[PDB]
RNA sequence: UAUUAAUCUAGAGUGUGGUAGGGAGUUUUGGAAUUUCAUGUGGAGCGGUGAAAUGCGUAGAUAUAUGAAGGAACACCAGUGGCGAAGGCGAAAACUUAGGCCAUUACUGACGCUUAGGCUUGAAAGUGUGGGGAGCAAAUAGGAUUAGAUACCCUAGUAGUCCACACCGUAAACGAUAGAUACUAGCUGUCGGGGCGAUCCCCUCGGUAGUGAAGUUAACACAUUAAGUAUCUCGCCUGG
């Protein structure tokens, strides 16, 4: 995730890199069933459908 | 002529004909199609001569392979059908047989039942006239 | 059925011993020949494989019976100069019907669709316009005749007009 | 704009358009989704298969540029 | 009784006298309303502004009538 | 791996009769012969076992139908080892 | 209707062309991540909780870089998606192999649906034998809160989770909706085949979803993939 030129325009983009790293890593630190894995994956997929379109 | 559509027959002829009539009546349809059979042809003939439906035409392809019959249902200028309720008594595995003296009367004679005794399909009142009983096809009123 | 194979070799080594390795591997295959030996030269690896940082990408294009793989597969792993042994077979996702191959017309017309060398580049590829030749070539007919002409009737209408008149 | 369907590519093998496949690869060596690639469902599966198969051949990185 | 400008999306089983005209567009609703108004007016002896009157007339001022599709 | 075209010429009765009962049961016997070897090779191929059962049941049903219409029809068809 | 003697193809199958799919089994291959160990760099904490403590640490941990070994699962692609009869199927390859859809001027000519008994498959847990054991974790030990805590929390922690051959045959094995067939408004998507053809969009035949009238239902609701109009067959219910 290397990107930086002078001071801050890369830092403003660092926030986006981290948030998504945090979201993806947060589901590899607690264990739950595969069925729940798929259920929460589909629930998250509905969320993108509601706002990002 | 030029039906440009594939049509097939459901199952035993008695049940196949009634369901089309009932569904067309409920959905306000006017024209339907089905495969032809001499029992179905005769029952459609007796039905039209009992004044329950319009034209039927039995259609054959440019060969002696398939025969189909299409029949229009009687309606009114105010769009109310003549057919009120159809119910078949004969049934595969439940062949019903009543003698002449136990010949039913559909809704006090208002309706018409199809009773093919010995001379093809044949109405209940003319059955009493000929005092011969046999197969009971379906109640129509 | 068609076959394709990609070879990974020991990097910094030169080209003639790579051809010698090719020739050695040629006999390793079974009685299936009629293959080309065009190669992709030397390309830098995206990541280290065992210890090397580069290698040569090579290719076979033979076709024959299913026995062609077993001996080459078992001798590729043991050899110290062979790194990867991908075996492409016809089971890839493809279709090359002779009637669908002549889509080069799509290439030529798409080239025009990308021609925007002038200032007036108002054309946009993602823009419907609804042209159509519309050659139907599909009716699905079923001829029919008449056999029984029971009591005819005429047509009518179902136009509704209630109550007729007020008073 | 599935430019594979627009051009009628009709076939994807490893070494004929590898530079084109690298565009579908995100900078962080990750397979981009539909919202960025623009490919159709059928072609996206083909692209995923080809990219993974190339990953087996070490033509493209895994966790870095 | 009730008469309605039964556009193609209504249910005709309710309206008694069906008038399959256009009402979303401005030019047609005013036109047919004016014919009905003159129809009831002529029965009152009054003059008919837009009905039975012939040509080079029935030309109504138009918030222009174009663009049928809606989103 | 099945030699489907060749096996037709054996039990075929006319020039262009490919859907007859005899050719169908011949193909089913060939399929059973291949799939039995495939199954004994891989004892835990359950879907292949279901396919084998379906094919053998279809073969039995077609043989039973053939034995009903004409007894003499398959006197020459029993050349294949059955029963 | 049933029997028998026959003809036809529209039912259902076979062949030809087109064609999609994480369908299944066997054998090999790969990278991240964790753990352990080895080599340095460095000096006092690490760890964990609402808060702390058992635990680890000057006999050098956490951190950081390199390397090796080992086992397990295959981010992103991944979606109002695909396949399978159900359970389920998602890193890559090879071999074997199953079923499905579209068009058929081809062929057999009713060979079709259902299925008591039977046979096959059937999540996880569990059991027998031989291996394997990185992570996790019933039982168990200790530290916390509580009046009690044998629980929720924390630190250790075996069987097991993994593989080879068998056994067990149960689950909310759910669409709480048995299978087969004919008919019954429409609209919005999406996936595959076909024709037309730069995609987008045109439409045809199919699979998978949402909205929605007559119709059904006690209501919720179903509504062309029915819980609608009807038939055939099986299984099942008769208060707690
Ligand atoms: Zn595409």
């Amino acid at each position: 995730e290397v990107k930086n030129d002078d001071l801050e325009l890369a830092l403003k983009k660092f926030k986006r890199v981290s948030l998504e790293i945090r979201r993806l890593a947060q589901r590899h630190e607690y264990h739950l069933r595969k069925g729940m894995r798929l259920r929460e994956k589909r629930k998250i997929a509905q969320k993108k459908r509601r706002k990002f379109r | 002529i030029t039906t440009t559509k594939p049509i097939k027959a459901h199952f035993d002829p008695v049940a196949d004909l009634l369901t089309k009539i009932n569904n067309a009546r409920k959905a306000k349809l006017m024209t339907v199609t089905t495969i032809a059979s001499k029992l179905k042809i005769a029952i459609l003939e007796i039905l039209v001569k009992e004044g329950y439906l319009a034209n039927f035409q039995v259609l054959e392809n440019k060969s002696k392979t398939k025969r189909i019959v299409t029949f229009n249902l009687k309606y009114t200028q105010r769009r109310i059908p003549s057919i009120n309720g159809v119910k078949q008594i004969s049934k595969p595995g439940l062949r019903i047989y009543r003698p002449f003296e136990k010949l039913p009367l559909v809704l006090n004679g208002l309706g018409i039942a199809i009773i093919s005794t010995s001379d093809g399909v044949m109405t209940d009142k003319v059955a009493r006239l000929k005092k011969i009983g046999g197969e009971i096809l379906a109640y129509v009123w | 059925m068609q076959y394709n194979i990609i070879l990974l070799v020991d990097g910094s080594l030169s080209l003639e011993q790579a051809n010698q390795v090719n020739e050695k591997q040629q006999q390793t295959l079974t009685n299936v020949e009629g293959l080309q030996t065009e190669y992709l030269g030397l390309k830098e690896l995206a990541y280290p494989i065992k210890k090397q940082l580069s290698a040569h990408y090579y290719r076979w294009k033979f076709s024959g019976d299913n026995q062609s793989t077993k001996d080459f597969k078992r001798t590729a792993n043991i050899n110290k100069q062979v790194l990867r042994e991908l075996i492409i077979n016809l089971e890839r996702e493809y279709g090359y019907l002779a009637s669908i191959n002549p889509k080069k017309q799509q290439l030529a017309l798409q080239k025009r669709a990308k021609y925007d060398e002038i200032i007036a580049r108002e054309n946009n590829p993602e823009n419907p316009d609804v042209p159509v030749t519309s050659g139907l070539a599909s009716t699905q007919p079923r001829l029919s005749r008449t056999e029984k002409a029971q009591k005819p009737k005429e047509e009518l209408w179902d136009v509704v007009q209630k109550m007729g008149n007020f008073d | 704009y599935c430019r594979f369907c627009a051009i009628g590519q009709l076939r994807i093998d490893l070494i004929d358009d590898l530079e084109a496949l690298k565009r579908f690869l995100s900078p962080y060596a990750k397979i981009n989704p539909r919202r960025i690639t623009g490919n159709c469902q059928m072609h996206q599966r083909h692209v995923a298969k080809a990219l993974k198969r190339a990953r087996y051949l070490a033509l493209v990185p895994f966790v870095k540029d | 009784p009730v008469v309605a400008l039964c556009n193609t999306n209504t249910n005709p089983e309710l309206v008694d006298f069906i008038i399959p005209a256009n009402n979303h567009q401005p030019q047609s609703t005013c036109l047919l309303m004016n014919l009905l108004a003159d129809a009831v007016a002529e029965a009152k002896a009054m003059p008919t502004m837009f009905a039975y009157k012939p040509d080079e007339e029935i030309q109504i001022e138009i918030p222009q009538k174009q663009e049928a599709p809606r989103q | 791996q099945i030699d489907k075209n060749g096996i037709i010429k054996s039990a075929q009765l006319h020039d262009k009769d490919v859907g007859s009962i005899q050719v169908q049961v011949s193909l089913l016997t060939s399929q059973i012969k291949q799939l039995t070897d495939h199954l004994l090779a891989n004892k835990k191929d359950f879907i292949s076992k279901r396919g084998l059962y379906a094919k053998v049941s279809k073969r039995k049903r077609l043989l039973k139908y053939l034995k009903h219409n004409d007894l003499e029809a398959y006197r020459n068809l029993v050349k294949t080892l059955n029963l």
